């Protein structure tokens, strides 16, 4: 079939990789079938991203879906309540890094006056060179669609711009002339080192907020040795 | 057949069943 | 039985969880059925608290009580030289937090020169808004019990205190009125990161000594992932 | 059942009721299981609405849904170049007006002051107390979702307006005091004349291109007699 999943490939369950509870919902169209970075909240219970703990393991929600790709959500392992397997020491296969939603490299290569962007492929009218970042990010939400001024954010304000968009149903693309736009992908890399986010996210880059969960070895698979978050 | 290899530990969800319209997927293994 | 106490509840014994020896008699009274943060001595020795190492993991030394609820001393697993395991991963159940001694919060309510503790059931003598580390100490010691001005520690200001004290059995109380007396307690969380500490005591406050021992998820389980000290 | 579908009652089929084919492909979410005031194009062929020839009948397109009220659209009456069947001289039992799209009434109620209306629960911000059909038109568009320009037809003068939206998601309603606004719901009415519209729409409106088509007796059941549109 056209697809592979993520899986644990080694868990062992009586070395620290734990059982809980959700304290939460599991949204199977944004977060099944994927590496998530968890935590646990004030309660018992586990939850994507950073709790009350910090990031304290790794977790894949491994529900069906159909011939048709829809997922039945009936399912006993994906509601606040249900009982799931949470990992710091083992083996992912089929390994991707976790994103939620998307992100665009914007370079600017007009010299003076105005370019435009087109934001859903409608155009964003002009935007001039060397705008600032919050006139830039007005000139796409500013746009005649459902997008408002929280389903984005807006950085890099020499003419390397960067687009970061919560929702993963906005693609942002070139239009006028003296402007470039690359969306920023995110793949799994061999012999590479992954962070965990308070997001949730899971990918090759720590931040101010990473904490370490693994490395690759081959891009396909994930060594998971999760240094648990601490105050 | 495709160049595509799932590995790791089959869990449900991982489950080949007849099709809530009808398909037994079971049976096309051979094909 | 009256009372829980803990016990690893998954233990695997390869993956980093290790014999030893202890270097040291363990204090049934005060360190049995209790869960200790260890390191190792400058020998091949366990040791509570931090050795020559730092802190290595958790160590839980197991001993029966009688019938009429007292431990007997001729074990095979608690004095200097029996063996012993010690667990860097694994899950705790029954988990609470371990000190070690008594402390007690003492705060003078009146603003009159002339208040009275009692210890361990007699009265301490004439108190008012006391120097902690002098005035109040001495008041404390100076009664004809056996206990002397190395049993107790006392600090804070004049309107509120605390008596800490190493001995189990040596008991503060008020008598007089215009003062109040609490014994401090602790008790585990759920979802809480919790610390090992040079004294070889775990609780979910990181000192400026806190090696991070794991997390509990329910507040009756501790998730056990040790981070190691290092130099 | 909770529904009932239009039908054809009598159609004879020898008397001026004919066979066509579809020139354009069927809507089955806008235009199956309703009553279609039809034309012919340049070709020999049925299209909704007025074609070349101007409205020469009523179509319904009678079409199955499943157990979910999804209809498939595989079907062998639905397509451009599939046959269908046109009346002028029958009776449609369960009869229902045909529309596109929605209609809002709009009425001010204030003394002065600007007023507020929303759009699927989204605030215009202001519209003047004294505005123009245009500039009320230019305040509901600019609401930050995906409806256009051309989503909209406005008329009316001050103290009320009339809203007319050719797609069906959008809603409009009055934010708060000062304004009011009503959904123009169609309905079956007893004892009325029906009409056909260019657009493949039928109701009880001639407007500037009604073509009569057939009158109501009890509501229900319409009782067609098409006076063919002509030059």
């Amino acid at each position: 079939a056209l697809k592979t999943k993520p899986r644990w490939d080694k868990y062992d369950g009586y070395v620290g990789n734990y059982r809980g509870v959700l304290g939460e919902d599991i949204d199977l169209d944004t977060e099944a079938n994927r590496v998530l970075a968890v935590g646990t909240n004030s309660n018992g219970a586990i939850v994507v991203g950073a709790g009350q703990t910090g990031i304290k393991g790794l977790m894949i929600v491994a529900v069906g879906a159909d011939i048709h790709g829809a997922m039945l959500d009936g399912g006993i392992n994906n509601h606040a309540g249900d009982p799931q397997d949470v990992g710091k020491h083992g083996e992912i296969t089929n390994f991707q890094p976790t994103v939620f939603g998307r992100t665009f490299g914007v370079a600017i290569s007009a010299t003076e006056g105005n370019v435009k962007l087109a934001v859903n492929g409608v155009d964003t009218g002009n935007i001039a060179y060397d705008t600032s970042a919050a006139n830039l990010k007005s000139g796409i939400v500013a746009v005649d669609d459902g997008f408002t001024a929280d389903d984005f954010t807006v950085t890099g304000t020499a003419p390397n711009f960067t687009i970061v968009t919560t929702r993963t149903d906005v693609t942002i693309t070139a239009s006028g002339e003296g402007v470039t736009v690359t969306e920023a992908t995110s793949v799994a890399a061999a012999g590479t080192n992954y962070y965990g986010h308070a997001d949730g996210t899971v990918n090759a880059v720590k931040g101010s907020d990473g904490v370490y969960v693994g490395h690759t070895q081959e891009a396909d698979r994930l060594i998971v040795n999760v240094k648990d978050e601490e105050d | 057949t495709a160049p595509v290899r799932q590995e790791g530990i089959m869990t449900q969800g991982d489950l080949v069943t007849v099709t809530s319209d009808g398909i037994d997927l079971n049976a096309l293994w051979n094909s």
